[PDB]
Parts: C-alpha cells; structure tokens; sequence
RNA sequence: UAUUGGCGAGAGACCGAUAGCGAACAAGUACAGUGAUGGAAAGAUGAAAAGAACUUUGAAAAGAGAGUGAAAAAGUACGUG
RNA sequence: GUGCAGAUCUUGGUGGUAGUAGCAAAUAUUCAAAUGAGAACUUUGAAGACUGAAGUGGGGAAAGGUUCCACGUCAACAGCAGUUGGACGUGGGUUAGUCGAUCCUAAGAGAUGGGGAAGCUCCGUUUCAAAGGCCUGAUUUUAUGCAGGCCACCAUCGAAAGGGAAUCCGGUUAAGAUUCCGGAACCUGGAUAUGGAUUCUUCACGGUAACGUAACUGAAUGUGGAGACGUCGGCGCGAGCCCUGGGAGGAGUUAUCUUUUCUUCUUAACAGCUUAUCACCCCGGAAUUGGUUUAUCCGGAGAUGGGGUCUUAUGGCUGGAAGAGGCCAGCACCUUUGCUGGCUCCGGUGCGCUUGUGACGGCCCGUGAAAAUCCACAGGAAGGAAUAGUUUUCAUGCCAGGUCGUACUGAUAACCGCAGCAGGUCUCCAAGGUGAACAGCCUCUAGUUGAUAGAAUAAUGUAGAUAAGGGAAGUCGGCAAAAUAGAUCCGUAACUUCGGGAUAAGGAUUGGCUCUAAGGGUCGGGUACGAUCAACUUAGAACUGGUACGGACAAGGGGAAUCUG
C-alpha cells in the first residue's frame, strides 16, 4: 500500500514559486527558497554544484546593464554628444 | 424530491455553513444560507439572559 | 416593502420631491364569502422604500386618482 | 446531422432532461440551424420539440395493499422480521399511555370531577401501574369517588 | 485552483499564448531551419508543474 | 609574479556531428523529480525553389503522365546511402 | 586519441519468436432513417436494459489549466473502427459594496533591542530598551508650533472548513451569473437638510413592578455582555420532503373493469403587526403536602392559583406579489414570431425521513480555543434654552463602496499513479414499495446504454451450481463447500469476578382470506354519558391450499475441553 495506492494522497504542494527566481522551489512551510532562497540575500551556491552555478551565474539571462559596461568602458565613460561631421 | 446544493464555495457542513431549504416563487426548491444564531445578552452578576433586551448578533 | 395604510400619510408621501413615480394595481378578489370585487393597489416608489395603499372599495379608489399629483408618472397596471 | 447541441439545448430551455425531449426525426434539417435558444424556443412552440411526458410510477398496487394493513391482512407472524421493539418501542408505548393518564386525570381535575387530593394520588399511581389504559382509570375514579361518598 | 492567486493565473495566461503552432509564414523566411514547434505544451502529456 | 573568470585579439602536427564543451541547431533547451538536482536527441536538396503548371484515376493521401533541373539514382521522408 | 568478435561492453538500428500471447471484471444490446466515399461504434427516432437517490444524479474543496463552448476537420491519438472526441486548426467565453480572499487570532512562524558564533547565522518574541500616538485645546500672522489630561498595549505573518458588516426573486447565454438584466432590499464610510422629539422644572414621559416606546445629550476612566464553543440519549416545536381528501386543468388506459393512473395548483430576501418554552413581576400565603416531566424535581429563600412583563428561534397575516413562475384553451403565420383569455383553490395526518432548535438528562482524574469586532452600564468631565436653543443611537433625503478569484472536471477519460490504469482521493443534497433498516431486491426524477466485435460450443481453465448410497474413510489439519440463520412463544447447563455465560444448548409457530377484541383526539355539563374524528399495534377465531408460508432477498452452526494473552 506503499505504492499506485499511497501516490493518490498526493495533492499538497510542498512548494510554490519562489519571488526571486521563479523555480518553484519555495517551500511553504520553511518560507524558504531551495533552489536560490528568499530569506538571506545570499543566493544559494555552492562549490560542489558545479553545475548548478552554470544555470544561474552572469551572462545567462538578459544583462540589462552589463551589456554596455564594456563598450561604456572603451570610450572612457564619455559624457555629452558628439557635435557634427560632413556628408 | 428535489434534491439541493450549497451557493458558496464551501462545501463542508460546519458552523458558518448553515442551510434551510426554502421554496421560491419559482416553484423549486432552493437552499438558503442562515447566519448562526444570537445569543441573549447575560447579566453580569448572576449570569441569567436579562429581558428587554433585543438578541442580535454583535454587530447588528 | 412596507405598506402604508393611512391614506392621508399616503397622499403627503407623493409630494415628498423624490417620488417622480408611481403605479396603480388592479386585482380581481373576492369579498371573503362570495361576489368577486376590484382591489386596487397605490404604489409609489420613493427614494428607498416602495410603499403599498391597497384600497378595498372601489369608488374610494376613483376620488383618490383624482387626489394624486399631475406630475407623477402614474403606470396603470 | 449532429442535434447533440439541440439535444442539450432543448433540455435546458424546456426544462426536463435530456431523456425527455424528442427531436422530429423528419425535420431534422431545421433542428439542425437552430443553433441558439431563441430559435429553440421557437421549435418547441410549433411542435418540432416536444416535452416527452413523465414515465408512470402507480402507487395504485401500493394503496391496494395498504388498505388491506388498515382492514389488518398481511400483520402474521410470518410477515414480521422485526423484534417488538424495533417497530413500536415499548418506551413510545409507555409515552402514549401515560400521556393519556396525565390529561384525563388533569381534565377531571379542573372540570371538578375530582378533586386536588384524589387526583395527586392517581398522579402517583399512574405513574407507576395498575392503570392500564384509559378504562382501567375511569373505574378506578367511579369506584373511589362513590366509596369516598359511602365512607361519608 | 478554480479559485486561485493572481500570480497562478497569470503563469496559465503566458501559457495559453504559447499554445499555438508556428505561424506558417516563419517557414518561407531565408535561412529559416525551425520546421515546426518544438516547445508545445498539452494539458493532458506534460503538466506545468505550476 | 599568478590567472580554467571577464573583455578584445592571434594561433595549432587538436576534434570533425556516437568525436570535440553537456550544447556546431529556438541547449542548460525539451523532459524528469516535492525539492536539492538530473539533463538529452537533433548539422548537409539544389548554383538557384527553378519546391512539380496542366491532364487523367481516386472520397482523399496519393498513383500514372507531363514538367523543372546537369542529375529526381537530388522531391522539403531531401548529399553519398 | 593507430587495427575488435567477445568485456551480463557503450550508443543507435534490426530479426526469430510472431500475425503469436492476447485485446474475456463493472448484467446488453437491437431496428430503421439521416450523414458520408465508407457506419457494429456519429446523430435522430423506436425498443430493450442499467445506475436505483451512501446514484452511473445535481454541486463543490485540493489538484489540473482552457479540457468549457461554437465552427471547420480526420495525418497522428481514442491498444477494433470512426463522418465522433477531453484529439487537430481557428476563435469565443469567467462582469460582485453583499460570494470568498482582504481583517482577526489558533497551534506555530518570525524581525527589532540585545546576547552568542571565526562565520554561514543562532537564541529569543517582551525580552537587563530612552520602544509608540489618542482626543482636544492654543492659532483668528498661519500653519499647525505649542498647552492641560489620559492611555502603555511594545512588530509582523499564520484558517478560501474557525471568528466575521451587508442580496434576494424572476428572466437571459453556444458557453457567465447570489456577478448581467428587471424589480425589490440591506450594510459600511461620509457629509448633510427638513420634519418629529426635548426644553420656561433645561438634558422625555408612562407602569406598583417585570418593563414600554419613534426619539429622549454624556468625554476620560472602569466594569460587563456578545463573538465564545464538548459528546450522547430521549422528549417538545418548526422547516422541507413523503403520504392522503375535495375541486379546477392536461395526459394515459378503456375486449371487460376502474367517480381510475400520472401530473400543475408555487411565494424569496427584506419590512409592519401579531406569535413561546424558559425567565421575571404583582396579589395571595400552602400539611390533609401541592404542582409537574417520557425521564423526580420544585415550593415560606414564597408553590398551586388569578393577573401580567420579556426574548421573537419560530409560525400566522399583510406589503414584496402576481404584474413573476406554473398549467391550459382559442386564434393567427415563408416572418422577428405573436395576440387574447382563464385557472393558479381549500384542507387532513404522523413513534414517518432529513434538518434546525428549545427545555433537559447522562458522562469525565477528559469540563470540551483565542482574538478582531460590537453594544451596554457606571461615572459626570463638558456643552447647554425663554423672545429661544438643544439634540442626528427617531423618520425621510444625498454621495460612494477599490483590488484579486469567478469558465469547466472533480474522476472506471479532465487530479496522482510512465496511460483515457478495476488502485487512491475531503464533503453537501437525498423519492416510492418490501422490510427494523441509509441492508439486499425492484421502480420515479436525473444520467448513461461506455468497456474490440462476428461464428461455433473441443480439451483444460476462471466464476457459479447440483448430485444417488455412505458421511471426513480425504487431508498436516473438515482447507473449501454444505448445514444454521429473521421474528414470536417456550426452555436454558457447568462455571462465575454475580455483572455474565446466553441468540447457551434444545423445541414449536410463521401464507392468503374473512372476522373478533383491546389500545385514542376534540367538543357542550348550574354553583351519569353522547356526538364526532383519526391512527397502526397486539392477541384470538373460522375458512382455505399438492403441509405451503422469514416461500426471492436477507440471514448464528453448535457443544466438551487443553495451552496462551
């Protein structure tokens, strides 16, 4: 009874979805995220998963404002316009 | 023999969950949800219900 | 949902600046034993509350429509 | 064709089941454009729908026999499975009877046939047996009041 | 569920949208290799797990 | 002086789609697990769609023709096979 | 990074087996028409069945996520088929002051001040903390500085089943509705105007009293009540349902019978008047003790009695409201589809069923949550009219009530089980007969008729049975089956912890029909009875039959001991 009978008991859902990472690795009892965490603004990493850190590391997502930091930084954090030219 | 259903989204028969089927001008039968009785107003010193007094709940 | 029976309270409640309105009922009854007769029913409708003037005999109901406002929109039946 | 949707839609405007509509089976082709309930509505009305009426249960076999329980057939031994109790309680019984007891004995005291003395010891003994039913009461009344009249 | 949060119901919202096959002008485009989805969802072979 | 990260360059007696990073592709994707995590497969028509007008058989997929093409022994199940 | 046949090698592909095992639980399908190229399976009709109201019905919670609904459509999926579909393609659909969340606290979670710990963080939840804002004054620069007075509670999260402001009826959709539409209400917050009330005795009068009412000032602070509560038993009352009578409609049966069989006859929220057990008040002062419950408790700490007051669960009447809903009839018509009439009436009954409720009673070394919130009382700070004020807990008037969820399934196909799996998965409603029965068996409403089919009827299976004579000889062992079984009446042993054993053991009866007897309700007696109405319970008698009768269903085998707990 341990097996097809027991499996039809289970509809609680353990976890919901987390407001920093959207796994659905938020435990709802703990009020904790397992995959990333919502207490402690430590993200959850950890040397041993290896991996893991591939998923969730810089360059993965979008990089709204570390896109232009290289380009910003070879012009030497310009500021103003550039005036006019010919043609 | 018209059988009957809950109007809200509880379905479990406890206190707040009261029905009295009544019949409509519609010719059927139709459940109706009843608040959960007043009280009388005690007395302070002795405890008995004190008369005059109208029973509502706390609210009204 | 209240029902009026003073037919002097009746008449001042129709110029009471929010009844714009009103309505006259006609039910065919009987007279508790046999002969049937014409109930009539004088509902005006105020700003919160319908009040009800069911008036029994028949020739008191004609001097009471003459009684009514001329600028109450008065639906028969 | 498919009238499934007639089917369904008819239930709900006539007012029955679907067990209890019958679609024309020669004008299927204006059930089939009847598509809302307003063009339902008008299909029941010119006798396309019908309203297939209710399948007879008689109670006619039943009220045949319960006049015989009333005239007292069908009571036997062998028609009984029932102990005693479970189809009267014996506490119903008692109910009954000592209901009965307490208003003639209260109706006798207030019409002044009896008076308070006799009448709180008919309390007490009815209460407890030798009163029967309501015969054996009235003789027992009859019997102490003329000998109460005989001792005076 | 049937009786949900906000947040529940705008992860179905999205995923209704996503519930579709390409639009068949993708197929004509240059150099276009995508022959059809390959990210299609159906309620009854793969829930979303929320 | 160090530098398996970041950014920009140059290379090689390296691997050549079961190899090389897990991933040459909408790849940390689809999918699995309550979760931590696990985690694929999948590149090649042709120089060019010129991706088969039209006829016929068939309910239709399609067939037989006809056609395009250097080649359908290249027909979106496509290099060779 | 160099040669493969092996590593139960790795990955990918492929055979024989083999068109084989099989596609056999959940009673069951058949005829015709349509559609289509094609129909065992789609649709309609007819018939036969089933679930049998602890449903195969009507709704929901969790979960799913668009499966809901329409149109088109059949390559794959529906382990046969398919024109069908929970599939494929395209769209459509979820409307709230009142339903929930939101607010409150529960078990608990958890910051802050602090204190640990190298640290990740741990402890702790009012702590060894200088912990926070309430009603008005003072401004007539003018904005809110400052002046009296109090309050000290010391985060926050935690229930879509607990607590809780308030909405019902009718209609409408392809799919929504307590959400839209028509009518009719209520609550909260807010301004506010008029009337009523009060006032020259300033802050109402009446009643002996319980207390009454259209109102009838009351801050700080304090007290109290509601929220706020177990379980079982019987009784009373109500609601709905069931049963039944007459009448007004419709439908069925009609060889013969049947004043017959079935069916419609309904009244919401809200509001005004009235309505009760309990409780209380006045008069009176009781032994010859009285009242009274189904259940034995109450009375000089004031009974019975006479007269009253209240709670308004509940019911009756009226408004809402017949104009709605229902059942019919007569005319109209390619039409949007109409139009016009009636009737919608009065009862009865109960150990009935479900449910709510009241007064009680039993039980506990178990006495069966909290908080938000609301009201009252005490107090009398303070403001108060007479040439004119005071009041907005009385009546009417005016404005607004946000955000989010709302479709559908809820399971032998929408959830979880690798799946369209005989498994698992919380709950509400709940008809008739038999019968003690929510058992089994049959039917009404509602819903299905789904599960690969056709033909034969070998062996061996699986499920169900029956057997002459014997009766456990079978077997480790009466395993399996049989026998018994309901009710009524009789009769019951050893032993016992005196409660039991005990349905001990062991016997008899049981149908149908026709009668008999007993068990009741209400009404009028000035200060012995009779009319009438309505129950199913028990006992007995005659007759009757292929000795049958708990006639199916349902339903104990029993005893004498030993070991052991």
């Amino acid at each position: 009874g341990k097996g097809t009978p027991s499996f039809g008991k289970r509809h609680n859902k353990s976890h919901t979805l987390c407001n920093r990472c959207g796994r659905r690795s938020f435990h709802v009892q703990k009020k904790t995220c397992s995959s990333c965490g919502y207490p402690a603004a430590k993200t959850r990493s950890y040397n041993w998963g290896a991996k893991a850190k591939r998923r969730h590391t810089t360059g993965t997502g979008r990089m709204r404002y570390l896109k232009h930091v290289s380009r910003r930084f070879k012009n030497g954090f310009q500021t103003g316009s550039a005036s006019k030219a010919s043609a | 023999a018209q059988r009957v259903t809950f109007r809200r989204r509880n379905p479990y028969n406890t206190r707040s969950n009261k029905i009295k089927v009544v019949k409509t001008p519609g010719g059927i039968l139709r459940a109706q949800h009843v608040k959960k009785l007043a009280t009388r107003p005690k007395c302070g010193d002795c405890g008995s219900a004190l008369q005059g007094i109208s029973t509502l709940r706390p609210r009204q | 949902a209240r029902e009026i029976t003073d037919i002097k309270q009746f008449l001042e409640l129709t110029r009471r600046a929010d009844v714009k309105t009103a309505t006259v009922k006609i039910n065919k009854k009987l007279n508790k034993a046999g002969k049937p007769f014409r109930q009539t029913k004088f509902k005006v409708r105020g700003s919160s509350s319908l009040y009800t003037l069911v008036i029994n005999d028949a020739g008191k109901a004609k001097k009471l429509i003459q009684s009514l406002p001329p600028t109450l929109k008065v639906n028969r039946l | 064709a498919n009238l499934r949707t007639q089917k369904r839609l008819a239930a709900s405007v006539v007012g029955v089941g679907k067990r209890k509509v019958w679609l024309d089976p020669n004008e299927t082709s204006e059930i089939a454009q009847a598509n809302s309930r307003n063009a339902i509505r008008k299909l029941v009305k010119n006798g396309t729908i019908v309203k297939k009426a209710v399948t007879v249960h008689s109670k006619s076999r039943t009220r045949a026999h319960a006049q015989s329980k009333r005239e007292g057939r069908h009571s036997g031994y062998g028609k009984r499975k029932g102990t005693r109790e479970a189809r009267l309680p014996s506490q119903v019984v008692w109910i009954r009877r000592l209901r009965v007891l307490r208003r003639l004995l209260a109706k006798y005291r207030d019409a002044g046939k009896i008076d308070k003395h006799l009448y709180h010891v008919l309390y007490k003994e009815s209460k407890g047996n030798a009163f029967k039913h309501k015969r054996a009461l009235v003789e027992h009344i009859i019997q102490a009041k003329a000998d109460a009249q005989r001792e005076k | 569920a049937a009786q949900k949060s906000f947040r529940i119901k705008q992860k179905m919202a999205k995923a209704k949208k996503q519930n579709r096959p390409l639009p068949q002008w993708i197929r004509l485009r240059t150099n276009n290799t995508i022959r059809y989805n390959a990210k299609r969802r159906n309620w009854r072979r793969t829930k979303m797990n929320i």
